[PDB]
This record gives C-alpha cells, structure tokens and sequence, in this order.
C-alpha cells in the first residue's frame, strides 16, 4: 500500500515509510480506527462535515 | 454564482461573508475558529482595516435569524509574491479578533495536507463553489447563498479548450456560458468531497470571466499554499492589520 495509489487505502491523510510500510492519519477532531485507515470524529463539529446532514 | 441553486441553510456552513462598512466585499472560507481563507485582491483597495467584518452562519442577507456571527478582522495576511490587481497568488489568510463558536450553522472546512490534496483531491472531478455574488454577468448579487457544482480541468486541457494559468491556479467550470462563479463570489470556497468529508482545494479568484463563452473559471490552487498557511497559523499576531509574509 503506497499513498500515491488509491490514497494508500486511507480515508484521510497518508504517509509512506521505511519499507513496505504506510501510516494513515486523521485531521484534528478525528481519530484513526483499529483498521488503520478510517477516521471517526472526536468532537461535535469536526471540519468538513455538515451537521444537518449528519443528523 | 451563475447557473447554480440556493445552498440550503446550514449546508455551506464554512462559507464566510466579508463586509466593508456594511457593504458586501467578498467571500471567504472558515478553516478553524479564528482563521479564514479568502482572495488577496479582495483587499487591494481597503483604506481602513477596522471597517472589515467577517460573518459566519449567514444565509439570507435580507434577514437576521440569530445564527449569524460577526467578527472583526485582526490580521489580513498576503503572500509577498502577490501583486495587487492581478490573479497570481490570489490568496489571503485572515485572523479573526475573537473565535467564532462552532454550531450547526458554523463549521470549518478541512485544510488538507499537501500530498493528499495533490495526489488525491486534485483528481476528484467535481467540487462545489459558493457565494452571494452576481447571479449573471452585469446582474444583481444574490440575497440567498448560492452553490454550484463545477468540474476541474488539468491545466493543459484548460488552455486547449479555451477560446494565463500558472501552477498556482486551476480551471474549473464550463465553456458554454451557463455556469460559473462571478464578481461578488471572490474569496469563496472551492470545496471537494472525499470519503464523507469536505476539503478546501480552491479559492474563487478573478478574470474578465463571469460565465464568458469559451472561458473557464479560475481558482487559486490551495495545495501550493498549505505549508505557508500552516506556518502562519502557528505564528503570533503582529501589530498592524495588513501583513505581507514571504512566499514560499
Ligand atoms: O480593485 C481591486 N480590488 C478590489 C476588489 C474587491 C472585491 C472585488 C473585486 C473585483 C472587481 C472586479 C471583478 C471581480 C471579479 C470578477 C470575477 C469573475 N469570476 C469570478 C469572480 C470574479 N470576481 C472582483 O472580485 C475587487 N484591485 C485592483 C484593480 C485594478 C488595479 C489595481 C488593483
Ligand atoms: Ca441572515
Ligand atoms: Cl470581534
Ligand atoms: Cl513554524
Ligand atoms: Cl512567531
């Protein structure tokens, strides 16, 4: 898994590492799930989400 | 915005309205509780900075509904490479005097990492542009916030399909004169959806072109400025509202 292809599988941000290693990351107000790819909100009004449509 | 629709109230919650002495100046994009991104050219003619106001949660300019939040602008930051009256490096970073309060109606747009924006967001075809600008070329501005879905072009394809685009810009929209961002919309967001979240990829800039047949809308390519913006957002404010900051 490489960041330039398919975003490395990452929902948000992606870093290539030493080896065949990849680390996904999430913006502030989100945390990375144990799948290593998904980001879930940790605050009420995370960036880039439309509250009336999330509800 | 020409040829779009009303953004339903609350669905464009990162949109900012900029006012000078109460008059509509430009749009903007909230990216955190004290930070707004807009277009440098919006500020070329300001005499007194204390007259500049940013409004969040705005929707219908004819009414007050209580979701609006107004702030003074403590800093307007412009890249050193921007020349007043031109299109290149048409970006500004605005520091609000006091944070806005996040609500259902006021939410920041995510400023992406550069790599993600260049490698992934730049290939999302369609993105949303919004503002209270003119509904048509040489027409009246909108009372309700408008939004328009526009397709992005690779720059070679823009030059070919057109009847001066630098690496700091990109083209998006349509060449048939039906659909474009317009005067009054400058500084507003070009927002791109990826995997359930929206990101800032462009800023409405300017050209002679408001839905001009044979021409595409021109947008400041925000990916070129991510590092510049991040650095400024970690910096202490300086006396005097206008600041020119080195770019890169
Ligand atoms: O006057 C200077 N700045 C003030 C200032 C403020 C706010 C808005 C504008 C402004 C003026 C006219 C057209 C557009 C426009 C066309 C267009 C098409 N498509 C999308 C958006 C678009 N916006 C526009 O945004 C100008 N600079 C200046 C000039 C001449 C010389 C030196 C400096
Ligand atoms: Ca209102
Ligand atoms: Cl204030
Ligand atoms: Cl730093
Ligand atoms: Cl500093």
């Amino acid at each position: 898994l490489i960041c330039v292809n398919e975003n490395g599988g990452c929902e948000q941000y992606c870093s290539d590492h030493t080896g065949t290693k990849r680390s996904c990351r999430c913006h502030e107000g989100y945390s990375l799930l144990a799948d290593g790819v998904s980001c879930t909100p940790t605050v009420e009004y995370p960036c880039g989400k439309i509250p009336i449509l999330e509800k | 915005i020409v040829g779009g629709k009303v953004c339903p109230k609350g669905e464009c919650p990162w949109q900012v309205l900029l006012l000078v002495n109460g008059a509509q100046l430009c749009g903007g994009t909230l990216i955190n509780t004290i930070w707004v991104v807009s277009a440098a050219h919006c500020f070329d003619k300001i005499k007194n900075w204390r007259n500049l106001i940013a409004v969040l949660g705005e929707h219908d300019l004819s009414e007050h509904d209580g979701d609006e939040q107004s702030r003074r602008v403590a800093q307007v930051i412009i890249p050193s490479t921007y020349v007043p009256g031109t299109t290149n490096h048409d970006i500004a970073l605005l520091r609000l005097h006091q944070p806005v309060v996040l609500t259902d109606h006021v939410v920041p747009l995510c400023l992406p990492e550069r790599t993600f924006s260049e490698r992934t967001l730049a290939f999302v075809r369609f993105s949303l542009v919004s503002g209270w600008g003119q509904l048509l070329d040489r027409g009246a501005t909108a009372l309700e916030l408008m939004v328009l879905n526009v397709p992005r072009l690779m720059t070679q394809d823009c030059l070919q399909q057109s009847r001066n685009i630098t690496e700091y810009m990109f083209c998006a929209g349509y060449s048939d004169g039906s659909k474009d961002s317009c005067k009054g919309d400058s500084g507003g967001p070009h927002a791109t959806h990826y995997r359930g979240t929206w990101y800032l990829t462009g800023i409405v800039s300017w050209g002679q072109g408001c839905a001009t047949v044979g021409h595409f809308g021109v947008y400041t390519r925000v990916s070129q400025y991510i590092e510049w913006l991040q650095k400024l957002m970690r910096s202490e404010p300086r006396p005097g509202v206008l600041l020119r900051a080195p770019f890169p």
